[PDB]
């Protein structure tokens, strides 16, 4: 079958560049379309560019907003496509996608990650969410965790180490100012908290860190 | 720049027929754009249905259709199916360059309408210590996955500071989201009375708190 196999994206400050490679293996593709295409949050799709893979007949567009920085390319005797990026912005961020193209897209590889971003590794800052005295009176009550400014994702919350897995919310992360933040929150019943601890475990492999935050009524 | 627009949200029931449109700002959406369809689900799952304008890549079920309705493109799902459930992009040639439509997040129901719970917690004692307050107001279990949240301090609606998360898929296909409002120490300080009105099916859910107790 085929299989399209993407690599070289990471972190890069503003200004820099990265070359990507999506290797193709399968039947020939010499009637197929190599795209670019990049998935944000912000624009959901949006297309880079694309390159004819006949050996005899090398055609390529490109979107406006990459002309004159992004370049691609193909290497038949490595059977891969290339994106070469230099003067990256922040605009420029996301899950870069590789699809064979002929009339529809008939395949597409897993993708990568480029981000492009200044901040350095930042740990989170762990702070308990505790119900006020109007959200004492429930049967079940709803403790929560805020992870704030960390870079870069992901962060991973468990509760009680793991011993506390039904009722729990993890939300997505936000970012503001070059830097990450989240919630988890975990809905127990009224008669353990606070008679039995309740615990936060956040860990963010980025700064080898680990904050165990316990939950105690306000 | 050959501006691709979509309705951003749609709700079917299975067995229904629902209809996707694609506009082009240049002028009427023609076979000679070459209008495609690709469907993406989570896990960065992406399928091609729909190549120049009605040509369904094999294995798309026969429910997929591609055509033009005037001066758009159209992809039709006749009888959907829960599995329809996803976004749908759709794609113009433009001479010289594809361009991509902002997609249209079709909902197939696929269980009944559950009303959002909603919990709001105040600025940790912690965080104050950073001259910064942050409200944390979490939204959960409610069906469909779309929400409207508004913030009040002291009975007036707020503006700036306030930030929304794009909701997520529960392991019960229900949604949850959660809101922040971004406020200085001093700014807490100041005011007594904080409000989280969560908006759902028409429906609105407020979680209150005073700083008076």
């Amino acid at each position: 079958e085929v299989k399209l196999e993407e690599s070289g994206g990471g972190l890069v400050q503003p200004g820099g560049s990265m070359k990507l490679s999506c290797v193709a293996s399968g039947f020939s593709f010499t009637n197929y379309w190599m795209n670019w295409v990049r998935q944000s949050p912000e624009k959901g799709l949006e297309w880079v560019a694309e390159i004819s893979l006949k050996s005899s007949n090398y055609v390529t567009y490109y979107a406006e907003s990459v002309k004159g920085r992004f370049t691609i390319s193909s290497d038949k005797s490595k059977r891969s496509v290339y994106l070469q990026m230099n003067n990256l912005r922040a605009e420029d961020t996301g899950i870069y996608f590789c699809s064979l193209w002929q009339t529809w897209f008939a395949y597409w590889g897993q993708g990568t990650l480029v981000t492009v971003s200044s901040a350095k590794t930042t740990p989170p800052s762990v702070y308990p969410l505790a119900p006020g005295s109007a959200a004492q009176t429930n049967s079940m009550v709803t403790l929560g965790c805020l992870v704030k400014g960390y870079f870069p994702e992901p962060v991973t919350v468990t509760w009680n180490s793991g011993s506390l897995s039904s009722g729990v919310h993890t939300f997505p992360a936000v970012l503001q100012s070059d830097l990450y933040t989240l919630s988890s929150s975990v809905t127990v019943p009224s008669s353990t908290w606070p008679s039995e601890t309740v615990t936060c475990n956040v860990a963010h492999p980025a700064s080898s860190t680990k904050v165990d935050k316990k939950i105690v009524p306000r | 720049q050959a501006v691709v627009t979509q309705e951003s949200a749609l709700t079917t029931s299975p067995g229904e027929t629902v209809t996707l449109t694609c506009r082009s700002s240049t002028g009427a959406v023609t076979t000679s754009n070459y209008a495609n369809w690709v469907q993406e689900k989570p896990d960065h799952l992406f399928t091609g249905l729909i190549g120049g304008t009605n040509n369904r890549a094999p294995g798309v079920p026969a429910r997929f259709s591609g055509s033009l309705i005037g001066d758009k493109a159209a992809l039709t799902i006749t009888g959907a199916q829960t599995d329809d459930e996803a976004i749908y992009f759709c794609a113009l040639w433009y001479s010289n360059h594809l361009v991509f439509g902002g997609g249209t997040k079709l909902t197939v129901l696929g269980q009944p309408k559950s009303s959002p719970s909603v919990t709001l917690f105040p600025p940790s004692s912690e965080e104050l210590e950073t001259n910064k307050a942050t409200l944390v107001c979490t939204i959960t279990d409610f069906y469909p996955g779309v929400v409207t949240v508004d913030w009040k301090v002291d009975g007036t609606p707020v503006t700036q500071g306030m930030e929304t998360t794009q909701p997520s898929k529960q392991s019960n296909n229900k949604y949850m989201a959660s809101s922040y409002l971004t406020l200085t120490a001093r700014a807490w300080e100041r005011h007594s009375s904080y409000s989280c009105q969560v908006t759902h099916e028409g429906h609105t859910v407020e979680k209150s708190l005073s700083r008076a107790d």
